[PDB]
RNA sequence: GGGGGGAACCUGGGGAACUGAAACAUCUCAGUACCCAGAGGAGAGGAAAGAGAAAUCGACUCCCUGAGUAGCGGCGAGCGA
RNA sequence: CUGUUGGGAAGCAGCGCCAGAGAGGGUGAAAGCCCCGUAGGCGAAAGGUGGGGGGAUAGGUGAGGGUACCCGAGUACCCCGUGGUUCGUGGAGCCAUGGGGGAAUCUGGGCGGACCACCGCCUAAGGCUAAGUACUCCGGGUGACCGAUAGCGCACCAGUACCGUGAGGGAAAGGUGAAAAGAACCCCGGGAGGGGAGUGAAAUAGAGCCUGAAACCGUGGGCUUACAAGCAGUCACGGCCCCGAGGGGUUGUGGCGUGCCUAUUGAAGCAUGAGCCGGCGACUCACGGUCGUGGGCGAGCUUAAGCCGUUGAGGCGGAGGCGUAGGGAAACCGAGUCCGAACAGGGCGCAGCGGCCGCAAAGUCCGCGGCCGUGGACCCGAAACCGGGC
RNA sequence: GCUGGGGCUAGGAGUGAAAAGCUAACCGAGCCCGGAGAUAGCUGGUUCUCCCCGAAAUGACUUUAGGGUCAGCCUCAGGCG
RNA sequence: GGAUGACCCCAGGCGGUAGGGGAGCGUUCCCGAUGCCGAUGAAGGCCGACCCGCGAGGGCGGCUGGAGGUAAGGGAAGUGC
RNA sequence: ACCCGGUGAAAUUGAACUGGCCGUGAAGAUGCGGCCUACCCGUGGCAGGACGAAAAGACCCCGUGGAGCUUUACUGCAGCC
């Protein structure tokens, strides 16, 4: 049969334009009270996946 | 294949 | 050309790639699968895309996101898909959605919206949105929007 | 439903094959369930019996061997040659074999 | 399309027998020759159009 | 008039586990296997107390598509209009 | 049709002929014209069917104004416990309902995803309904389906023989020849078996029958071997035998030499497997994906189910899919967008070759190949778990 | 007490002066058919020929340690030079 | 060199397990085939000290066998123990 | 048991042209080295070796294998309140 998306990583990732993988960067979602601004600033941004990571996830997303 | 002869006790090497 | 002479290019039709027949073939005995792993096995690995040893997996230490859903899905909205005045090149005199779906550039179900991306052309272009940058090319080059809704 | 012999016993037959190629005879005997006929005086073969009753001083007898029923051909009692059958109805509705080089009756 | 010319060339061993709705590659290039009406020929026009 | 039989097919009443989740309980396998009742050359369904946003459509059944979408999910594995 | 080789003509040779029939199977080998057929036509008293054509019957079909009589009850509806749906308690509606309570008759009632309002949709608690859909015990047609270890377990007297108390399990086994002409008769022998005779084209086609491989056993012949140390061979020379400046067979002496596979850091290994031979025996298919590749078309490419044709003919069908724009959780904006107060910064994005024509190319469709996902997914193998029976 | 004939009780069930004994010649859970080609990160096995190249037995993480994911190391194609 | 494998010359590489890549052989089946080989002998078998090929193999010859077999070029796989 | 007449198995078995010592070797050699010894083939006997046969070690460990059993392990269910 057809292939399946899996949902936790379109729920997690997205494929841009060119194809690279993006994801939110990790580690602020609690414990933050003694966190730099610097590192809750920097925390809320996007961040590029590495190749080989990347490419496995975007198997899992056929049909984008 | 009718019966199957049950092989003996080995033995014990304990 | 006559059957005998029916032929495909070379490159077209290649061979397959058959294992464990035999020493010469470079395939045989482990039919190019190695040494005793799961791997070898029938059935061998889990799905490589996402199993990685049993640790927490490189995709599910990430965090989700934005607005995933909820019963009963998706919200019935307008849908706009853009056409850039370039694409617009071709046709003379008039240009309405039902047009462009027909040249394959507008797909159905989508209320037209006309971008900027090129260069106006004196045409009535009769769209449900124009861009900021589109309406102004637009009107400079002698063409005549007609919004509808 | 049955075998067809385009063929009957006694009727005159010309063997076209075999060693007796040429050969006319009278169609002697038709073995349906076998596909095969035998034809006065064709196709003869000699036969061990047994001292016994009937046959003593035993030895040999002949005995004319069944030809394959399709290398037998009739000869039309009227042209006198060998033909294929054809059918014709009579004015009675019946059917009846009739020569195919003249337009005979076979019967 | 001549179902009476048809039925005359059906049993030759040399020929093969064909409708214009049926031209295909594979029956041109098996024989060696290629005998059309006028009337074929236009539909022939008409299906590489 | 019934009763019994009929390879598969069909509707209803009941209804597992291995297994997958690289352990497991929710989840999966699956309303599957299987048991039972009934039916027929088919069975079921069927003429809107419907859909669901079109100021629309117009019974049901079946195939294509919609769509691996919308969603559902120890938001895991997977499930899936 | 004739001639010719032949046991046999249908082969070959000469001269013809039919064809709406040159599908195919037979006949002594290879046949359009010998046979059975094929194309094309014809056919039912009787029983079955009859969805088409026809007729019959049942049945059907108005407009205002009043009236407020009727419009499906332990029902709707609410709550409790559950099921169904994509919905696993979730904001959980809808449909169903085991328990409690329990209405109304159109100013009645249900629904549009809690709930309320507005705006709509629909009329529950009686029943019936062809066709399009599924299956293949049965009949027929056709295979880039098997060919007797295959194909159904069974080509054959097979669900048999045999096994099991029973449920249940479950085989092996096809072929003389064109034709039985299936070997009269005589010889040895108790018979079996053979030797003659005979049949046949052929009898090492003789029924223990086509072909008749290999392991395995034997008879005969050539070389060789009873002072010799061996993974059995290989290299060299010599002798003998055979074929007829060479080759084949054999091996006396001299040289060298640790089986195969498997698993291993490492095996001749005293680690695994294999008595030997023959046959069966393990990386595939489908749909999706991702690269690569051969072509078609190119800001475009492509159809699915169906429909018409064909009877190994192709065509129609544009629904839909991929691509032509991205960015953002989204509202939204758009060659930009998101963060931000920002005209700041940054993230993710945006832009062919010759001579208008030619080549090419985004992309997409198909074929092919590698690899991946989903399925048993390279093949064989558990101990177990579950269901219904015995 | 022994024994013939006729009967009843069975699969998480029976029966047991108790040995987890016995329930049709192997019972800490009978036998058959079925789910079923269960699952087996384990062992075994995997068949024609020639040509070029040619590894690893390390690192991180891992209910992981004889299994994996990413990297390292091999190969092919295209591009750079 | 000649002009894009047409062959010649010169130079260099060519141990190999896991494994990557390349080129071939053979099996069954289809198109080619209403053809062609075939009783003056098909396939299969048994020899060969002969011919071609690096090899897998392919020829050819003799015996056996007695009725099938199938080219150049392609196509598809129940394809080699 | 032995000999003669009659009938005639078996497990096992890579092939065998299958000697000693001292060494060597994956660490216990008929098969490697160096020596020593030894004419060819049996029959009745004995069991030191062929790491002899038989049984894919019960012990032990490994497997995110299984099964019985236990409890103030977890989570349910019958039963009872
Ligand atoms: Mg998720
Ligand atoms: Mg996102
Ligand atoms: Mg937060
Ligand atoms: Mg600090
Ligand atoms: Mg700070
Ligand atoms: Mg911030
Ligand atoms: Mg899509
Ligand atoms: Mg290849
Ligand atoms: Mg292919
Ligand atoms: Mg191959
Ligand atoms: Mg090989
Ligand atoms: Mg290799
Ligand atoms: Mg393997
Ligand atoms: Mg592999
Ligand atoms: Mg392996
Ligand atoms: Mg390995
Ligand atoms: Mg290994
Ligand atoms: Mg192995
Ligand atoms: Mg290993
Ligand atoms: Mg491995
Ligand atoms: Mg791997
Ligand atoms: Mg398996
Ligand atoms: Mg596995
Ligand atoms: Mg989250
Ligand atoms: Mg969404
Ligand atoms: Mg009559
Ligand atoms: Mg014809
Ligand atoms: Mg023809
Ligand atoms: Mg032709
Ligand atoms: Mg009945
Ligand atoms: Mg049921
Ligand atoms: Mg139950
Ligand atoms: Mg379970
Ligand atoms: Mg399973
Ligand atoms: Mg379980
Ligand atoms: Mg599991
Ligand atoms: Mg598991
Ligand atoms: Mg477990
Ligand atoms: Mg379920
Ligand atoms: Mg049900
Ligand atoms: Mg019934
Ligand atoms: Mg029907
Ligand atoms: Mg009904
Ligand atoms: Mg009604
Ligand atoms: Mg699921
Ligand atoms: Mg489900
Ligand atoms: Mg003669
Ligand atoms: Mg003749
Ligand atoms: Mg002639
Ligand atoms: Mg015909
Ligand atoms: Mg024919
Ligand atoms: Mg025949
Ligand atoms: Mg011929
Ligand atoms: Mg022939
Ligand atoms: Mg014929
Ligand atoms: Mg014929
Ligand atoms: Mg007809
Ligand atoms: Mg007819
Ligand atoms: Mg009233
Ligand atoms: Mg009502
Ligand atoms: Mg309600
Ligand atoms: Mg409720
Ligand atoms: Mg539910
Ligand atoms: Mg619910
Ligand atoms: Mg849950
Ligand atoms: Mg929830
Ligand atoms: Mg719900
Ligand atoms: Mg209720
Ligand atoms: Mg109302
Ligand atoms: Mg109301
Ligand atoms: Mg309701
Ligand atoms: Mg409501
Ligand atoms: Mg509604
Ligand atoms: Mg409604
Ligand atoms: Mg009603
Ligand atoms: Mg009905
Ligand atoms: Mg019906
Ligand atoms: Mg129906
Ligand atoms: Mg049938
Ligand atoms: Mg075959
Ligand atoms: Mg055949
Ligand atoms: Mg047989
Ligand atoms: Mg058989
Ligand atoms: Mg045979
Ligand atoms: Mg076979
Ligand atoms: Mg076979
Ligand atoms: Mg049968
Ligand atoms: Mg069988
Ligand atoms: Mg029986
Ligand atoms: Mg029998
Ligand atoms: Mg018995
Ligand atoms: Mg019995
Ligand atoms: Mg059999
Ligand atoms: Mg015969
Ligand atoms: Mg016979
Ligand atoms: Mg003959
Ligand atoms: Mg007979
Ligand atoms: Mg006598
Ligand atoms: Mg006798
Ligand atoms: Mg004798
Ligand atoms: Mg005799
Ligand atoms: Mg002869
Ligand atoms: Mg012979
Ligand atoms: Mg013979
Ligand atoms: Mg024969
Ligand atoms: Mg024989
Ligand atoms: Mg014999
Ligand atoms: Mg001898
Ligand atoms: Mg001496
Ligand atoms: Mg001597
Ligand atoms: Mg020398
Ligand atoms: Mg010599
Ligand atoms: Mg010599
Ligand atoms: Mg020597
Ligand atoms: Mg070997
Ligand atoms: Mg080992
Ligand atoms: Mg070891
Ligand atoms: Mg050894
Ligand atoms: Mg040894
Ligand atoms: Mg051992
Ligand atoms: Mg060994
Ligand atoms: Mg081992
Ligand atoms: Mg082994
Ligand atoms: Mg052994
Ligand atoms: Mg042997
Ligand atoms: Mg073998
Ligand atoms: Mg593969
Ligand atoms: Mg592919
Ligand atoms: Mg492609
Ligand atoms: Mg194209
Ligand atoms: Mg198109
Ligand atoms: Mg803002
Ligand atoms: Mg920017
Ligand atoms: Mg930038
Ligand atoms: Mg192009
Ligand atoms: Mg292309
Ligand atoms: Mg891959
Ligand atoms: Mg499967
Ligand atoms: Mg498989
Ligand atoms: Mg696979
Ligand atoms: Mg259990
Ligand atoms: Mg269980
Ligand atoms: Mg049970
Ligand atoms: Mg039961
Ligand atoms: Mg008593
Ligand atoms: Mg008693
Ligand atoms: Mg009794
Ligand atoms: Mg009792
Ligand atoms: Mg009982
Ligand atoms: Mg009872
Ligand atoms: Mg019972
Ligand atoms: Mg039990
Ligand atoms: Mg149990
Ligand atoms: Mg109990
Ligand atoms: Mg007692
Ligand atoms: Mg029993
Ligand atoms: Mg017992
Ligand atoms: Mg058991
Ligand atoms: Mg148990
Ligand atoms: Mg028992
Ligand atoms: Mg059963
Ligand atoms: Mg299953
Ligand atoms: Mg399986
Ligand atoms: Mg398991
Ligand atoms: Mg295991
Ligand atoms: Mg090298
Ligand atoms: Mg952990
Ligand atoms: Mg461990
Ligand atoms: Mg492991
Ligand atoms: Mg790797
Ligand atoms: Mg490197
Ligand atoms: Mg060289
Ligand atoms: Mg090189
Ligand atoms: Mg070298
Ligand atoms: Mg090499
Ligand atoms: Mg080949
Ligand atoms: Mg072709
Ligand atoms: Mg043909
Ligand atoms: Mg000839
Ligand atoms: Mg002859
Ligand atoms: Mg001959
Ligand atoms: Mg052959
Ligand atoms: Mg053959
Ligand atoms: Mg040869
Ligand atoms: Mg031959
Ligand atoms: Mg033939
Ligand atoms: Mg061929
Ligand atoms: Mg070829
Ligand atoms: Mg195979
Ligand atoms: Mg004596
Ligand atoms: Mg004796
Ligand atoms: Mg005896
Ligand atoms: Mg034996
Ligand atoms: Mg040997
Ligand atoms: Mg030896
Ligand atoms: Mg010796
Ligand atoms: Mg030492
Ligand atoms: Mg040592
Ligand atoms: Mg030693
Ligand atoms: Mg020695
Ligand atoms: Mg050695
Ligand atoms: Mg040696
Ligand atoms: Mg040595
Ligand atoms: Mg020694
Ligand atoms: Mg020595
Ligand atoms: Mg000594
Ligand atoms: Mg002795
Ligand atoms: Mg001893
Ligand atoms: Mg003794
Ligand atoms: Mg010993
Ligand atoms: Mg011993
Ligand atoms: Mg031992
Ligand atoms: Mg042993
Ligand atoms: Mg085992
Ligand atoms: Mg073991
Ligand atoms: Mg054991
Ligand atoms: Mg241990
Ligand atoms: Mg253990
Ligand atoms: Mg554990
Ligand atoms: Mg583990
Ligand atoms: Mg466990
Ligand atoms: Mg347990
Ligand atoms: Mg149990
Ligand atoms: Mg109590
Ligand atoms: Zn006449």
């Amino acid at each position: 049969p057809k292939m399946k998306t899996h949902k936790g990583a379109k729920k997690r990732v997205k494929i841009t334009a060119s194809g690279k993988v993006v994801a939110m960067k990790t580690g602020k979602r609690h414990l933050n009270w003694q966190k730099s601004g610097k590192e809750i600033r920097q925390k809320g941004r996007k961040f590029v996946l590495a190749k080989p990571e990347a490419e496995r996830i975007k198997l899992l997303l056929p049909y984008e | 294949p009718t019966y199957i002869p049950r092989p003996r006790p080995p033995h014990p090497r304990l | 050309m006559k059957l005998s002479d029916l032929r495909p290019n070379p490159g077209a039709n290649k061979r397959r790639k058959r294992v464990g027949r035999g020493p010469g073939s470079g395939h045989g005995k482990t039919a190019t699968r190695g040494h005793k792993g799961q791997k070898s096995r029938s059935g061998g690995l889990k799905d490589p895309r996402r199993f990685e040893g049993g640790r927490s997996t490189t995709l599910m230490r990430l965090p989700k996101r934005g607005m995933q859903g909820q019963v009963p899905g998706e919200i019935k909205r307008p849908r706009y898909q853009g056409v850039n005045l370039k694409d617009l090149a071709r046709f003379e005199g008039e240009v309405t959605p039902e047009l462009l779906v027909r040249a394959g550039l507008l797909k159905k179900g989508y209320r037209l919206k006309i971008l900027g991306e090129g260069e106006a052309k004196p045409l009535k272009v009769v769209a449900h949105a124009f861009s900021k940058s589109a309406l102004e090319k637009l009107k400079a080059a002698g063409g005549e929007p007609v919004l509808l809704e | 439903m049955r075998v067809k012999m385009h063929v009957k016993k006694g009727d005159t037959v010309l063997v076209a094959s075999g060693k007796y190629k040429g050969r006319v005879g009278k169609v002697k005997e038709v073995l349906p369930k076998k596909y095969a006929v035998i034809v006065e005086g064709v196709n003869i073969v000699k036969k061990a019996v047994r001292v016994s009753p009937k046959y003593p001083q035993g030895g040999f007898i002949e005995k004319e061997a069944p030809l394959h029923a399709s290398k037998v051909r009739p000869i039309c009692p009227a042209c006198g040659k060998p033909t294929r059958v054809r059918k014709k109805f009579l004015e009675n509705g019946k059917k009846i074999r009739v020569c195919a080089k003249c337009g005979g009756a076979l019967d | 399309g001549n179902e009476l010319v048809r039925r005359a060339a059906r049993n030759l061993p040399w020929v093969v027998t064909l409708a214009p709705e049926g031209l295909n590659v594979y029956d041109i290039v098996r024989t060696e020759r290629l005998v059309m009406d006028l009337d074929a020929w236009e539909v022939f026009q008409n299906r590489i159009g």
